[PDB]
RNA sequence: GACUCAACACGGGGAAACUCACUAGUUUAAGACAUUGGAUGGUGAUGCAUGGCCGUUUUUAGUUCGUGAAUGAUUUGUCUGGUUAAUUCCGAUAACGAACGAGAUCUUAACCUGCUAAUUAGCGGCGAGUACACUGUACUUGCUGCUUCUUAGAGGAACAUUGUGUGUCUAACACAAGGAAGUUUAAGGCAACAACAGGUCUGUGAUGUCCUUAGAUGAACUAGGCUGCACGCGUGCUACACUGAUAUAUAUAACGAGUAAAAUAUGCUUGCAUACUUUUCCUCCGCCGAAAGGCGUAGGUAAUCUUUAUCAAUAUAUAUCGUGAUGGGGAUAGAUUAUUGCAAUUAUUAAUCUUGAACGAGGAAUGCCUAGUAAGCAUGAUUCAUCAGAUUGUGCUGACUACGUCCCUGCCCUUUGUACACA
């Protein structure tokens, strides 16, 4: 079960949900995986006309991705995530056995 | 470095309310200032903490103009 | 099966379409949320796929395209804004202005923070171009939401 | 304009200045006598 | 038993681990003598004479290096081995000698225990140079 | 030439009738429409004519139309 | 016509429909002129 | 001069505990003495790399390179031709254009690899796709490295 | 188009088709609506009709208001003085009190929370060894205590902190110590008020007005043009060598970026139509070719494959040269092999060979700069089918010198004189 988003507070609340749900269901769960942040950037020039001092600005989009693993029913986990999820976050699922 | 009027008047407003718990010690005065104040960021919180310490070190060596 | 970066930019592009769709169609009322009237909207979207500062700016635009005196009614819009509860507001209109000389007047009041990241977060700013017999008029409206609390606000009881 | 030849302290510069020779021929003479830069012997 | 410390000087990064042994100090798969610059061999030798080969005779300190320029990893390994010996003295060998060891280290240089914060700043606008822009002609 | 068969207008009129909202895409060189197995050159020469006849209206955008079907054009377009 | 699947003739800016100053980073496929103002709502937030 | 006082215990259990610089020259001399590989004739009319633009000017460059690739084979046990080309890549002066790094010519490295495979020091396998040394070659190079270590030690 | 800073590697402008706005031309209706009437479209003009955006004043400290006070324009507040990053504060004060601006705010480098944790990362432990030690090591195979190390969520830490001093003993500044941090710790972006008749209607179906539309100023295609040159002006690359030219070898980074088209067969007679996978990115490898380049496959929509227990160079250690326009240096043209692109001729690009200019460090003038910065060295990305000498990031090699001044220059303040106010 991995998540991806653009706003860190969204992933923070989503993660805070899944640890507490896992502790409530008392099932074996891996610890919160804090992946390195991947940042997307582009530089462009202001002044649409060719006159004036050349001025450029850069942008930054760091994308938050974290991993987790659980031994639980694929149906109950997707139901709880859908209950406690927001459209901004995108989540994928993978299960373990031991 | 100098200081700005906003945090200057912030440091003037307190002390007048609970100088009793405020002492000479910079560390405990700083611990007090976040307890008493409502500044939302750490930098100016500890800035005004140092400023109140700076006013205390001139307290009780003559008139202090206020408080 | 596309890369996550391309998925992110694609959804950003789709919401870039969505917000300008909102700007185009949401003219008979303010903003009452977005859907992830309604029948035609959802049909068009699916077929193509497979206090409110923005509303106040639109109201000031509709003002002038009715052909109303600007000076008499901008003050009324200002009263409406401070009755809605803004700390302050600023309306700037640029263009011909009933003459062949380009002018501009700013209507400042209240706090009206103008620079800084806190200004970016708190100030809701909108701009709009309105056609006119001999050109267009640019209207920019900025309104700061009432203050979490601003860093400059210091108070102790 | 070089003029030195090979026909007739061991540091190459000193030997070259002493015998009026180039550095390469000086190094060759140094090898001949003993038997880029390195620590002095 | 086994203690592990870290090293960050300049861009390079290193990992140190001090364990009981017979004086086997290895950098990656090579020896510290095989670095090539004897100038930096002097730098790695600097901490050793400040502590003691006799006291190192029973400790093995493995070292890994991954990244950075030559000066960067020599300084990184210097400070990493300083931290490793300090921690392993604090833990295993003895504490009475540790205070004198750290006193000698600081009275010789503060760069051994902790490195510098200097690093390359983001290249600015204007021109090729970071703190300079292009030549202009009137 | 570019003569447009009558069956083409018949099918496109029936399609827009049964749909009610048509996105026809400003591009004209694209061979086909995702939901129309028809060349896309004719659906413009018909749609601009119909709009100029003041029966359907287009809000317009960049490279997109979003033509809407009005209430009064249904009777005329039926036959 | 003589269309080609390469070069500036293959694709153009989506909003301004011009053949000049079109970026291909991350398949944005848009012109910088309008990208400057659409950047914020797209998500391209400037930090430096 | 080339020997220095070492204040820590060495291992000398393989090639990784000996210096490369003398290892390459010593094993090139051993290769010349043993005539393990050919020169070969064909390679001595071409520059080592495009950026070099000049002859190696040593006449033993093939054997000097063979032992270096052996060293690299042991240093990490997965060798291809791209890694060798990148390692032996050199700067190239493009005339009036700025200097730019370019790779060396890969045919000489391919020939060296084929000759080493013929000698059996290296083997190819699907798993661990890069070139790696056989156990026989590994122990032989271990004993050879220890011999060199003792020769330069005492 | 743009003409001092504030034009001239700028219009993201590295132009074989278009791009293309021009030329020699050729076509088209792609003229909706009610033969005919009749518009849309337009890189046609107008930035001196405009909107928005931007570049300048301008990275500086300045701007404004309420009330009060002093025929009027106006003045004060907004200041003699001290300090500074700054109308930043202290202070005197017909002003008192406010608002914007500055500040402040937020990422990176940077330490800690033995926090919070582990995929694709690491620390280990042992399951079997490859050779040596001896009473583990370099390299291989598999699983599992744990997260300082690889990384990142939150929080803390720095506030002139504490002492020795200067200072109206006030605002501040100085030295020493701890500390990763004592110039806000350094770099960033937001940039007030007002203005330029600054640039842009060639970026837009943003845009009025004037103009064109069948022989189009719409679109498409054919050959060209910005790549041509007595010359001048910049921006840049290469050198003028011995701290260097040539040859090998070892120790090396970070930001990066990466998946409506091929081929096969059938029919007709290589081409057209038809169905099947994906060929349509980086690529590792094994081979053919010095190379350029080519064939077939591992991997990856990506901390997993390029590649990252490591992709460049400055070095580095040793050889030749030993300062002689020399072998330096590569302007110059000739011969070719290959790819890119339907098309490279105005030989794109390119491996190889031959060819062999200036250059002995540069007048008057002129530009840039105070610590990971100068400079050198490279290298990622941009447009890119192919082409960086251009632009914008990243890293390595870490310097000489102040730690101030107003002499020039450019601004700012006060006073002053004006017959100037398009100043």
């Amino acid at each position: 079960i991995a998540l991806t988003s653009k706003n860190l507070r969204a992933i923070e609340k989503v993660c805070s949900d899944i640890m507490k749900g896992a502790k409530e269901k008392n099932l074996n769960v891996s610890g919160p995986v804090r992946l390195p942040v991947k940042t997307l950037r582009i530089t462009t020039r202001k002044s649409p006309c060719g006159e004036g001092t050349n001025t450029w600005d850069r942008f930054e989009l760091r994308i938050y991705k974290r991993l987790i693993d659980l031994y639980s029913q694929c149906e109950v986990v997707t139901q709880m995530t859908s209950i406690n999820i927001d459209p901004v976050v995108e989540v994928e699922v993978i299960i373990t056995d031991s | 470095r100098v200081r700005t009027k906003t945090i200057k008047r912030a440091a003037r407003q307190i002390v007048e309310k609970y100088y009793a718990k405020l002492t000479l010690d910079f560390q405990i005065n700083k611990k007090i200032t976040e307890e008493v104040a409502i500044i939302p960021s750490k930098r100016m919180k500890n800035k005004v903490a140092g400023f109140v310490t700076h006013l205390m070190k001139r307290i009780q060596k003559g008139p202090v103009r206020g408080i | 099966p596309i890369s996550k970066k391309r998925k992110f930019i694609n959804d950003g592009v789709f919401q870039a379409e969505l917000n300008e769709f909102l700007a185009r169609i949401l003219a008979e009322d303010g903003y009452s949320g977005v859907e992830v009237r309604i029948r035609e909207l959802t049909s068009l979207v699916q077929k193509r796929f497979f206090l409110c500062a923005m509303a106040q700016a639109e109201s000031l635009r509709y003002k002038l395209l009715k052909g109303l005196a600007v000076r008499r009614a901008c003050y009324g819009v200002l009263r409406h804004i401070m009755e809605s509860g803004a700390k302050g507001c600023e309306v700037i209109v640029s263009g011909k202005l009933r003459a062949q000389r380009a002018k501009s007047m700013k209507f400042r009041d209240g706090y009206l923070i103008s620079t800084g990241e806190p200004s970016k977060r708190f100030v809701n700013t909108a701009t709009r171009s309105a056609q006119l017999k001999q050109g267009v008029l640019g209207i920019k409206v900025k309104i700061m939401l009432p203050t979490s609390i601003l860093p400059d606000n210091i108070s102790v009881l | 304009k070089l003029n030195h030849a090979v026909f007739i302290v061991i540091t190459p510069s000193a030997i070259a200045e002493k015998y009026k020779v180039n550095l390469s021929v000086a190094r060759a003479v140094i090898n001949h006598l003993a038997d880029s830069q390195k620590l002095y012997t | 038993k086994r203690v592990q410390t870290f090293g960050k000087k300049k861009t390079a990064v290193a990992v140190a681990t001090v364990t009981n042994g017979k004086g086997l100090i290895k950098l990656n798969g090579k020896n510290l003598d095989l670095v090539e610059p004897y100038i930096l061999k002097t730098k790695v030798y600097e901490p050793l004479w400040l502590i003691g080969s006799g006291k190192l005779k029973n400790l093995d300190i493995r070292i890994r290096v991954k990244g950075g320029g030559q000066t960067s990893q020599i300084y990184a390994i210097r400070q990493a081995i300083g931290k490793g010996i300090i921690s392993y003295y604090q833990k295993y060998v003895d504490e009475s000698t540790k205070k004198e060891l750290k006193d000698v280290l600081l009275r010789y240089d503060r760069s051994l225990l902790v490195g510098d914060t200097r690093r390359c700043e983001p290249k600015k606008f204007g021109g090729k140079g970071a703190r300079a822009r292009y030549q202009k002609s009137y | 030439y570019s003569y447009i068969p009558k069956q083409n207008k018949k099918l496109i009129y029936e399609y827009l009738f049964k749909e009610g909202v048509i996105v026809v895409e400003k591009d004209a060189k694209i061979p086909r429409h995702p939901h129309l197995n028809v060349p896309n050159l004719h659906i413009m020469m018909t749609l601009k004519s119909l709009k100029s006849r003041n029966y359907v209206e287009e809000k317009y955008n960049w490279k997109h139309q979003y033509f809407i079907l009005n209430n009064e054009g249904i009777e005329y377009l039926r036959e | 016509v003589h269309p080609k699947k390469y070069g500036q003739g293959s694709r153009q800016c989506r909003v301004c429909s011009n053949k000049h100053a079109i970026i291909r980073k991350y398949n944005i496929n848009i012109c910088r002129q309008c990208f400057r103002e659409r950047a914020d709502i797209i998500g391209f937030k400037k930090y430096r | 001069r080339l020997l220095e006082p070492v204040p820590f215990v060495k291992t000398n259990n393989c090639i990784k505990d000996v210096d490369a610089d003398l290892f390459i020259r010593s094993y090139a001399t051993h290769l010349k003495l043993h005539n393990k590989i050919t020169y070969p004739k064909w390679c001595t009319f071409v520059k080592t790399g495009k950026g070099r633009k000049l002859a190696p000017l040593n006449e033993d460059w093939y054997f000097i390179r063979a032992s270096s690739i052996l060293r690299r084979l042991y240093l990490h046990p997965d060798i291809g031709v791209g890694f060798l080309r990148r390692q032996f890549s050199s700067k190239q002066r493009r005339g009036v254009a700025p200097n730019h790094t370019s790779l060396a010519s890969g045919k000489i490295l391919r020939s060296i690899l084929q000759q080493l495979e013929n000698l059996g020091y290296v083997e190819q396998n699907p798993k661990k796709k890069g070139r790696r040394l056989t156990t026989k070659g590994e122990n032989a190079i271990n004993n050879f490295a220890r011999y060199i270590n003792k020769k330069v030690y005492n």
